[PDB]
Protein backbone atom coordinates (compact mmCIF):
# COMPACT_ATOMS: atom_id res chain seq x y z
CA UNK A 1 0.00 0.00 0.00
CA UNK A 2 0.97 3.54 -0.10
CA UNK A 3 1.52 4.90 3.40
CA UNK A 4 3.94 1.05 3.27
CA UNK A 5 5.58 2.16 -0.09
CA UNK A 6 6.23 5.34 1.07
CA UNK A 7 7.52 4.68 4.12
CA UNK A 8 9.89 2.17 2.80
CA UNK A 9 11.60 4.09 0.10
CA UNK A 10 12.04 7.42 2.71
CA UNK A 11 13.80 5.29 5.62
CA UNK A 12 16.04 3.06 2.08
CA UNK A 13 16.79 6.32 0.77
CA UNK A 14 18.18 7.83 4.15
CA UNK A 15 19.55 4.14 5.10
CA UNK A 16 21.46 3.94 1.89
CA UNK A 17 22.59 7.38 1.46
CA UNK A 18 24.25 7.44 4.86
CA UNK A 19 26.09 3.96 4.43
CA UNK A 20 27.40 5.34 1.31
CA UNK A 21 27.96 9.04 1.21
CA UNK A 22 25.28 9.92 -1.82
CA UNK A 23 6.31 12.22 -3.22
CA UNK A 24 6.68 15.76 -2.26
CA UNK A 25 5.91 14.70 1.05
CA UNK A 26 8.66 12.32 0.76
CA UNK A 27 11.45 14.81 -0.32
CA UNK A 28 10.33 17.02 2.88
CA UNK A 29 11.00 13.61 5.43
CA UNK A 30 13.70 13.08 3.71
CA UNK A 31 15.01 16.67 4.12
CA UNK A 32 14.02 16.28 7.74
CA UNK A 33 15.58 12.97 8.04
CA UNK A 34 18.81 14.26 7.42
CA UNK A 35 19.60 16.88 9.71
CA UNK A 36 17.37 14.97 12.95
CA UNK A 37 18.98 11.64 12.50
CA UNK A 38 22.44 13.39 11.94
CA UNK A 39 21.28 15.22 15.41
CA UNK A 40 20.59 11.73 16.89
CA UNK A 41 24.06 9.79 15.84
CA UNK A 42 26.39 12.62 17.02
CA UNK A 43 25.81 12.85 20.16
CA UNK A 44 24.82 9.71 20.70
CA UNK A 45 27.81 7.60 19.02
CA UNK A 46 28.88 6.31 22.22
CA UNK A 47 25.31 4.55 23.44
CA UNK A 48 24.54 4.09 19.80
CA UNK A 49 28.15 1.95 19.46
CA UNK A 50 27.10 -0.21 23.00
CA UNK A 51 23.51 -0.97 21.56
CA UNK A 52 25.65 -2.33 17.69
CA UNK A 53 27.47 -4.82 20.08
CA UNK A 54 24.72 -5.94 22.20
CA UNK A 55 22.66 -6.46 19.39
CA UNK A 56 25.81 -8.38 17.15
CA UNK A 57 24.39 -8.13 13.44
CA UNK A 58 26.48 -10.79 12.16
CA UNK A 59 25.28 -9.42 8.69
CA UNK A 60 22.92 -7.39 6.49
CA UNK A 61 20.43 -10.28 6.96
CA UNK A 62 20.60 -10.56 10.64
CA UNK A 63 17.42 -8.74 11.43
CA UNK A 64 15.75 -10.43 13.96
CA UNK A 65 16.75 -9.31 16.97
CA UNK A 66 16.51 -5.82 15.46
CA UNK A 67 12.87 -6.45 15.02
CA UNK A 68 12.24 -7.80 18.11
CA UNK A 69 13.84 -5.23 20.17
CA UNK A 70 12.05 -2.18 18.06
CA UNK A 71 8.60 -4.30 19.34
CA UNK A 72 9.97 -3.95 22.46
CA UNK A 73 10.47 -0.79 22.62
CA UNK A 74 6.78 0.31 21.70
CA UNK A 75 5.71 -2.46 23.79
CA UNK A 76 4.87 0.56 26.81
CA UNK A 77 2.02 2.07 24.38
CA UNK A 78 4.30 5.10 24.40
CA UNK A 79 4.00 6.49 20.49
CA UNK A 80 6.01 9.62 19.46
CA UNK A 81 8.42 10.93 16.95
CA UNK A 82 11.05 11.27 18.71
CA UNK A 83 11.50 7.32 19.08
CA UNK A 84 10.33 6.52 15.80
CA UNK A 85 12.98 9.08 14.60
CA UNK A 86 15.31 7.18 16.64
CA UNK A 87 14.86 3.97 15.29
CA UNK A 88 15.76 5.13 11.95
CA UNK A 89 18.72 6.72 13.23
CA UNK A 90 20.38 3.66 14.71
CA UNK A 91 19.15 2.03 11.64
CA UNK A 92 21.63 4.70 9.26
CA UNK A 93 24.44 4.01 11.97
CA UNK A 94 24.05 -0.33 11.48
CA UNK A 95 24.09 0.50 7.68
CA UNK A 96 27.09 2.38 7.59
CA UNK A 97 28.93 -0.45 9.67
CA UNK A 98 27.36 -2.95 7.46
CA UNK A 99 29.37 -1.17 4.52
CA UNK A 100 32.70 -0.69 6.54
CA UNK A 101 32.01 -4.66 7.55
CA UNK A 102 31.10 -5.93 3.83
CA UNK A 103 31.21 -3.00 0.48
CA UNK A 104 28.40 -4.97 -0.84
CA UNK A 105 25.99 -5.30 1.94
CA UNK A 106 22.47 -4.31 1.06
CA UNK A 107 20.49 -1.80 2.96
CA UNK A 108 17.09 -3.21 2.15
CA UNK A 109 16.67 -5.84 4.49
CA UNK A 110 17.12 -3.24 7.51
CA UNK A 111 15.11 -0.76 5.70
CA UNK A 112 12.12 -3.09 5.85
CA UNK A 113 12.92 -4.90 8.85
CA UNK A 114 12.50 -0.93 10.27
CA UNK A 115 9.39 -0.27 8.04
CA UNK A 116 7.21 -3.49 8.95
CA UNK A 117 7.52 -2.51 12.47
CA UNK A 118 7.00 0.85 11.76
CA UNK A 119 3.93 0.52 9.67
CA UNK A 120 2.28 -2.86 10.28
CA UNK A 121 2.40 -1.70 14.22
CA UNK A 122 1.58 2.00 14.08
CA UNK A 123 -0.42 2.01 11.00
CA UNK A 124 -3.15 3.92 12.49
CA UNK A 125 -1.09 6.18 14.37
CA UNK A 126 0.85 7.09 11.45
CA UNK A 127 -2.20 7.67 9.49
CA UNK A 128 -3.82 9.86 12.05
CA UNK A 129 -0.46 11.67 12.07
CA UNK A 130 -1.52 12.32 8.42
CA UNK A 131 1.80 10.08 7.28
CA UNK A 132 4.96 11.74 7.05
CA UNK A 133 3.31 15.46 7.46
CA UNK A 134 3.05 14.78 11.08
CA UNK A 135 6.95 13.93 11.24
CA UNK A 136 7.69 16.39 9.13
CA UNK A 137 5.86 19.27 11.11
CA UNK A 138 7.18 18.12 14.81
CA UNK A 139 10.53 18.76 13.38
CA UNK A 140 10.17 21.84 11.63
CA UNK A 141 12.28 24.60 12.75
CA UNK A 142 12.06 28.35 12.16
CA UNK B 1 19.08 -9.23 29.62
CA UNK B 2 20.90 -7.83 26.32
CA UNK B 3 16.95 -6.92 24.78
CA UNK B 4 16.13 -5.21 28.29
CA UNK B 5 19.08 -3.14 27.66
CA UNK B 6 18.85 -2.00 24.02
CA UNK B 7 14.96 -1.04 24.55
CA UNK B 8 15.48 1.32 27.50
CA UNK B 9 18.21 3.19 25.81
CA UNK B 10 16.12 3.41 22.60
CA UNK B 11 13.63 4.93 24.67
CA UNK B 12 15.73 7.59 26.48
CA UNK B 13 17.48 8.80 23.27
CA UNK B 14 13.84 8.96 21.55
CA UNK B 15 12.21 10.54 24.57
CA UNK B 16 14.64 13.28 25.19
CA UNK B 17 14.56 14.55 20.93
CA UNK B 18 10.63 14.00 21.90
CA UNK B 19 10.81 16.49 24.50
CA UNK B 20 13.10 18.92 23.33
CA UNK B 21 10.91 18.93 19.70
CA UNK B 22 7.85 18.96 21.41
CA UNK B 23 9.08 22.23 24.06
ZN1 LIG C 1 13.96 -6.68 -0.10
ZN1 LIG D 1 2.60 19.99 6.89
ZN1 LIG E 1 10.55 -4.40 28.83
ZN1 LIG F 1 22.30 4.01 28.87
Amino acid sequence: DDLYRQSLEIISRYLREQATGSGAAGRRALETLRRVGDGVQRNHETAFQGMLRKLDIKNEDDVKSLSRVMIHVFSDGVTNWGRIVTLISFGAFVAKHLKTINQESCIEPLAESITDVLVRTKRDWLVKQRGWDGFVEFFHVE
Amino acid sequence: RPEIWIAQEYRRIGDEFNAYYAR
